[PDB]
Order: structure tokens, then sequence, then C-alpha cells
């Protein structure tokens, strides 16, 4: 099935970059979404856009065709630029998470310093933490080195999984003693998803990826459709973090409709 | 010339604009003989009182000194972050000086809902102020307050109308879901620090649909 | 007995009322029947003059017919330039809470004005550096509504004190004031030869408030609701008031009745600002529901639709050269609909 | 109330005798004055781009 599959990772491709098209532009052309958080959504949009033009396309032919990459020195800088595209991605689901811990647990003190001014230096650091951790008949097997396998694993999937694992379940704590006004339902799904999607889609490949250091009988298929989970998240994000808030929803409403 | 001159003023204008934007803004109302001022000291047209409390900076606008129609300049103060109210607990005993046999504290109830349900303030929460308690706790010793209210039973008593009053202001908010009305018995300022923090985490706590 | 004042006070009225009747021909609308009409008006936002942090409450083109006032609630009165968009001047205000503007006819000065009840003027050419407050004049016993010079010195004010004032900037005292209007006064506007001016209450009614003698003249009355603003008729003999009521108006002076009236089923929203065309025949009317309506002054038929704004529109001016229309909306942004 | 009355009786009786004209002279006038400038208008008549400072023309 090699047709229909493409289709489909076609489909991936589109919706991904329509979805995170709109965020950015919403985010822009609307006076109501003038608040200095949205850098993040738009830089987070942005690397979802990059690794769905400069990412996907590749890495399907590489399984499809089942062969030599087409290449053989456009790898080793592609092989480690869909490495930090991810990264981004995954260390600005990182950054939104103390953003949205700061304003709320310390608001009156960090009211102030929410300007842009710390808002560029934090999206920098970011896109610079990427960096470091991307960097360390044949075909292009993702290197897995016995020494660089564990550090990239815990490097760039087990430090912004329980570093937004632990601050989610405060602004859950803190959501319920702030709203005594029977909002049981609300603070408790939404924070649910934003989380339930991110190591849903994630974790089953990561949890294989460091687990084959030890050798296990990890089955070949189904390692190879977990690898393809990041991308679909990649995808689902801008909906997760754009749907609920209503300005981002009126925004939406006027541009889509 | 005249290019680098507007990119100077724009740039001016934004630093303003950021500077301005850290401010908590409250406007003021209350009825006549309300005690705002009682309230401000403690704590024409517009009078702004610029005040800062545990590092924080609010504004404080007094309007009552308009004497015109409320609905034709109500609109400008769409946008502060809550809206002080304060009414009279010693009113209940006073009619209006031009009117005949028109309590007053039906008048500042009249405007109270005005206020609260109006389209402008349909989020900006209210924080309430009951000026004045010791003295209407002395006055209610001789006069019940079912004078005011014939739909009044449980005779007269400080830890009980002072709760039924609170009770009738309440009710008439008919946006229950949306806004919130604190109260407080004139450390005040310690109050509306810990009124107005609650609005600004609820509102944090709102531009990502938690709550 | 005051009694007998108040039965003559009714007499008098009804005969003022069944004595306008007899001044009745034929309606406007059966005489213009045969008018030609000016079928379609298409307009487009040439700039978008932007900067404004806040809504915007008012503005004034200058008598040059490019540079143009505008004041918001972000506390500056800016300056614009309405060919190249740059700002100007940005003035500094001293209370954020303005609810007016008027530049001068001969560009020198500016004033502004709100809930103050303080009508301050700035001298723009300070011959040494930028602006500074030249004077403010204070007096009235309510908001600031509306304002505009006679000249360099006489500025005319009004309130929401149910009156209106003639001032002296000279000297900071009221020359003349204008009481016997019952309500507010939520706008007005002067004559071509500034030497009359109508005055529109928020008690459903209009006045034509001399300024020599400092008496009105007529009383126009109508309108069901509230008077959010007027215009005259480039010709000064007849004036167009727009309501609350959703409905504009359109007012003779000489003969002191009602001529056509300017509503729709569609519509229910009321109007904010009013203005004509240079040749009076396009009762720009700015309504509240995000839109600029054009009208056909002369057959009620509207002919377009000024609607771009994401914020009711509260400033309508159409420039003295009669080539553009200046709208500006509570969300920050002035447009020119060529 | 007395006083204030009769001002108001004064100033009503003082409007109320002002001479008129016919709806039909009014609108002879408006129709009139609104003809004689037709072309004066750059609005009800849409002129050309050379008399469109803010499309394309001086603007200096
Ligand atoms: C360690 C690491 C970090 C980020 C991304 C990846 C790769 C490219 C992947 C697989 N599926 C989605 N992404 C890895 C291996």
């Amino acid at each position: 099935v090699t047709l229909t599959l493409v289709c489909l990772a076609g489909l991936l491709m589109l919706l991904t970059v329509f979805g995170n098209v709109l965020v950015i532009i919403a985010v822009f052309t609307s006076r109501a979404l003038k608040a200095p958080q949205n850098l993040f959504l738009v830089s987070l949009a942005s690397a979802d856009i990059l690794v769905a033009t400069l990412v996907i396309p590749f890495s399907l032919a590489n399984e499809v065709m089942g062969y030599w990459y087409f290449g053989k020195a456009w790898c080793e800088i592609y092989l480690a630029l869909d490495v930090l595209f991810c990264t981004s991605s995954i260390v600005h689901l990182c950054a939104i998470s103390l953003d949205r811990y700061w304003s709320i647990t310390q608001a009156i003190e960090y009211n102030l310093k929410r300007t842009p001014r710390r808002i560029k230096a934090i999206i920098i650091t970011v896109w610079v933490i990427s960096a470091v951790i991307s960097f360390p008949e044949p075909r292009c097997e993702i290197n897995d080195q016995k020494w660089y396998v564990i550090s990239s694993c815990i490097g760039s999937f087990f430090a912004p999984c329980l570093i937004m694992i632990l601050v989610y379940v405060r602004i859950y704590q803190i959501a319920k003693r702030r709203t005594r006004q029977n909002r049981e339902k609300r603070f408790t799904f939404v924070l649910a998803v934003v989380i339930g999607v991110f190591v849903v889609c994630w974790f089953p490949f990561f949890f294989t990826y460091t687990l084959t250091a030890v050798g296990c009988s990890v089955p070949r298929t189904l390692f190879k459709f977990f690898f393809w989970f990041g991308y679909c998240n990649s995808s689902l994000n801008p909906v997760i973090y754009t749907i609920f808030n209503h300005d981002f929803r009126r925004a939406f409403k006027k541009i889509l409709c | 010339a005249a290019v680098e001159r507007s990119k100077m003023i724009d740039r001016n204008l934004r630093e303003d604009g950021e500077k301005a934007a850290r401010e908590v803004k409250l406007l003021l109302l209350g009825a006549g003989e309300s005690g705002k001022s009682t309230i401000v000291k403690q704590m024409t047209g517009i009078v702004e009182t610029h005040f800062t409390f545990k590092d924080l900076h609010f504004k404080m606008f007094d309007v009552g000194a308009q004497r015109s129609e409320r609905k034709k300049w109500i609109h400008c103060f769409e946008g502060v972050t809550a809206i002080i109210f304060c009414v009279a607990l010693s009113d209940y005993d006073l009619v209006l000086a031009e009117d005949e046999e028109m309590n007053r504290m039906h008048e500042s109830m009249k405007l109270f809902d005005s206020i609260c349900n109006n389209k402008w303030f349909t989020d900006t929460s209210i924080i309430l102020f009951l000026n004045k308690k010791d003295l209407f706790e002395e006055k209610i010793k001789k006069s019940p307050l079912t004078i005011c209210y014939p739909e009044y039973a449980g005779s007269n008593t400080y830890e009980e109308a002072a709760a039924y009053i609170q009770c009738q202001f309440e009710d008439l908010n008919k946006r229950k879901d949306t806004k919130e009305i604190y109260t407080h018995f004139t450390k005040n300022v310690q109050f509306v620090f810990d009124a107005v923090t609650d609005v600004i985490i609820k509102n944090n706590l709102k531009d990502c649909g938690l709550f | 007995e005051l009694d007998q004042l108040r039965q003559e006070a009714e007499q008098l009225k009804n005969q003022i009322r069944d004595a306008r009747k007899a001044c009745a021909d034929a309606t406007l609308s059966q005489i213009t029947n045969n008018i030609d009409p000016v079928g379609r008006i298409q307009m487009r936002t040439r700039r978008t003059l932007r900067g404004h942090l806040a809504k915007i409450y008012a503005m004034h083109w200058g008598t040059d017919s490019r540079l143009l006032v505008s004041a918001s609630q972000d506390g500056k009165l800016i300056i614009w330039d309405s060919y190249t968009t740059n700002k100007v001047h940005a003035i500094p205000l001293r209370s954020s809470w303005v609810m007016t503007c008027a530049y001068a006819p001969s560009g020198n000065y500016v004033a502004c004005g709100g809930l103050d009840n303080i009508c301050s003027i700035y001298n723009l050419k300070t011959r040494e550096g930028n602006v500074r407050v030249s004077r403010e004049l204070a007096g009235h016993t309510g908001y600031l509504s509306c304002c505009r010079f006679l000249d360099d010195n006489q500025i005319v004010t009004s309130s929401g004190d149910t009156t209106c004032a003639l001032w002296d900037i000279e000297t900071g005292q009221q020359t003349t004031t204008f009481t016997g209007h019952t309500g507010d006064v939520m706008s007005l506007s002067l004559a071509p030869d500034t030497r009359l001016f109508v005055s529109g209450a928020c008690d459903a009614s209009a006045k034509l408030w001399d300024v020599r003698e400092g008496m009105c003249r007529q009383t126009f009355t109508g309108h069901e609701s509230d008077i959010n603003a007027i215009c005259f008729f480039p010709n000064g003999n007849a004036f167009a008031t727009g309501s609350d009521d959703a409905t504009c108006r359109l007012f003779d002076l000489r003969a002191d009745q009602e001529l056509m009236t300017y509503s729709h089923d569609n519509i229910i929203c009321g109007i904010t600002s009013v203005s004509f065309s240079k040749s009076g025949r396009l009762l720009l009317a700015g309504y509240d529901d995000f839109n600029c309506n054009v009208w056909d002054a002369l057959k009620a038929d509207r002919a377009g639709v000024l609607a771009g704004h994401d914020n009711r529109v509260s400033c309508l001016g159409v420039t003295d050269d009669g080539m553009a229309v200046a709208t500006g909306s509570w969300d920050s942004f002035l447009k020119i609909w060529n | 109330s007395i006083a204030q009355a009769r001002k108001l009786v004064e100033q009503l009786k003082m409007e109320a005798n002002i001479d008129r004209i016919k709806v039909s002279k009014a609108a002879a006038d408006l129709m009139a004055y609104c003809e004689a400038h037709a072309k004066e208008d750059p609005l009800l008549t849409p002129v050309p781009a050379s008399e469109n400072p803010f499309r394309e023309k001086k603007f200096f």
C-alpha cells in the first residue's frame, strides 16, 4: 500500500501547514490577540510549519521506497534537521508551560516583566537549546550510538515532559482555589488533553527509542509506526492550544468564515 | 526627516503604552451620601488617585462630581479591571432630598442595579463596600430595618440585618455566571489588593480556557 | 395662578403646531420625485492611519484638508497627515478621558475636552520646542461634549450641564451662555458664516441658537429619543439630525418643519455622527452597527455602505475640499474612504 | 417655579409669531442648490485619479 500511504502523509502535511498558518495569521491580524504570550504560539506554529515542510516529504519516502535515501550528503544535515525541528516543538511545549504557570502562580510580579524584551530572549533560548540537543543501497538509519540515544532521549523528551507535567498538576491545584463556582469539569478536562495528547502521540516512540539501549525485543514494524506520531502531534498542536481560548476562536470564525 | 521624526514619535508612543498597560484601574462609584470620600481617604469631573500597595500600581477614578446623565459617558469606563462601589448603611434612615418618601437606600440599589446589569460591564467585576458600619450598628438599636423592607422577618439585629442587606445587594446581578461581587464592611486597601489579585489570576486562568 | 401660565402655554404650543401645518404644500419626497437617482457609491479605504492604542472618540479635519486631529482614551491627542500617514504631532494630555477635538481654522491652535469639564487649548508652534498647554477654560458644570472654534480666539463649547457657552480664549471668561435647553447637549454645529449654530440635546429636540444676542430663535421637535449628532446643509438653511432613534431626519430652518426621514427596517441601532458631501447630497451617517451608511439627502434611498470597521464608528468627517471621508471607530484605526 | 415658567412663556411667544415659507419653496431651494454644485463634489461624481491625491497625485 504505497499510493494510499503517500496520500495519507500528504493529508498530514496539508492539515499541519493549514492549521499552523491559520494560527500565525490570526495571532497577528487581531487587536484582541495582542498579548505578549502569543509570541510563543507564533514560534511554535513556525516550528510546526518547518517540520511539516522540510521533514515529512523525505522521511515518508525513506519508508515508502524502502531503499537508499535520495542523496548521501543531504542526510547528514537533514538527519539532524528533523531531530531539531521536533525538539523545538517539544521544548516550546515546555516554555508555554512555564509562561502559563508564572502568569497564574505569581501574577502581579510576573505581569510585570511579561514584556517582549524577555519573551524574545526565551524564544531564542529555546531555539538554541534545540540546536544544542540536535547536533551530537545503504539506508540512512537514525544515528543510534550507545551514548547518543540516551542523552538525546533524556534531554529532548524527558525534561520537557517532567517540566510540563510538574507544571500542569499545579494549575489544577490553583484552578481549585480560584473558581468556587462549579467549574469542576472545565479546568479538569482541558488540562487532561493538553497533556493527554502530548504524551499519547510522543511517548510511545521515545520509550522504545531508549528501550533499544538494552536490546529489548521491540518489533520493527510497530516501532516504525510509533516513529510517525511526532508529526501528527505537530499537526494537532495548533488546535489544542487555540480552540479553547475565546479570542482565538473568534479570530478563527472571522478569518476562516 | 519627517520619517525619522515619526519613527521616534511611534517609539515613544509604544513605550508609553507598554508602561501604562502595567496599571490597574478602578472606577469608584457611590450615591450622594455613600461615603466614598471616606474610602478614598482611608485607602471638577474625574479625580484620579494614584497609589501603590505591596509594589503594585492602582489608579482610582472618582466621577461623582459629574452631575449629568450617566448613560452618555459611561462608555469611557469599559476596560477598568474592576469597579469599586460604595453604599452607606446609615443611609436607610434618609429620604431623598428632592423626592418624597424615596428611601435613599432604594435609590442606591437602583443605581447599583443599573451599573451591574449593563451592557458594558458584563464581565468587569464589582467590589462592593458597605461604609459606616458602626453608625448603622448603633442606629438599628431603635429603628427596625423592616421600615426599609416590608418583606423582612427577623427582629432588629446586626449579625442578621447586615447579611440581609448584602443578600438584597447580591440578588441584583443577573449575570451570575460572568462577574463576581466581593464585599467588605468599611486594611481596606489590603482587601482591594486581595480582590484584584483574584481578578487578575482569574483573567489569566481564562485566556487559556481552564476556568 | 401658575395654571394660567400652563394653560396658555399649552394653547401657544398648539397654535405653533397648527400654524406650521398651514405652511405645508407637499412632502419633499413628492417634489423631488422626478429627480435623477444617484446610483451606487463605492468607497475603499485609501489609507488607514494607525497608532492609537485605545478607542477613538472624535476628530476634526483641518482647514488645510491635509492634517486631521484624533483623540483616544490612550491619553494622547494625535495630529496626523492624511497623505503620508506620518504622525505630525502627538500631544500627551493631562487627563486621559477625552470626548472632543477641534482643529483651529488657521491650524495654529488645537483644543480638547472631556469628563474633566475643562476645555484645554494647545499651541502647536511653541517657537522653541514641543507644544505646551496654552490655556484651560473651566466653568462648565458637566462634561464637555463638543466644541468648535469660531476663530482663533473665540470657542463655543457645549456640555452635559444642559447649556452651551461662548468663551474668550484670550481671558478664559464666558462671553455668553446659551440656556433654555432641557436635556444635555450631545452635539452642535456652526453655520457657514459663524453667526448661528444648532444644538441638539438628548431631549429629542434641536434649537437654532444665535450668537450675537445669545438667544434661541427656533426649536425643532419630532425625534423620539436622544440626538447624538447634527450638521448643516452647506448653505446654512437646513440641518440633518442623527438620533439614537436609529433614524436621521432633515429639518428646515426657514420653513421650520420636518422634510425627510431617513430610516429603514434593517437598521435598529442608533446613529452616532452625520455629515454632508460638499454638494450636500450625501448624508453620510455613521451608524453603531459597525457600518457607515451613505444616504441620498433628497430621496432617502440609501446608496452605499462604508462597512470596514471592527467596532462602532464614532467619528465621521468630510474635508472642506470635499474629496474624502475620514471615519474613526472604537478599534483604534482611522480610515480614509476616498 | 413661577419666574422660570414666565420666562419659558415669553420665549415661546417670541418664537411662535416668526414667519415661515411653504414647504414647496424650501424644497426648491434645496434641490436647486444641490444641482448647482454637481461637478464640484468629488463623491457624488467620482473624480479620476488625476484628482485623487490619496491614490496617485501631488503629495509633497
Ligand atoms: C531524539 C529525537 C528528538 C526529536 C525527534 C526525533 C525523531 C526525528 C522523530 C521521530 N519521529 C518524530 N521525530 C528524535 C529521534
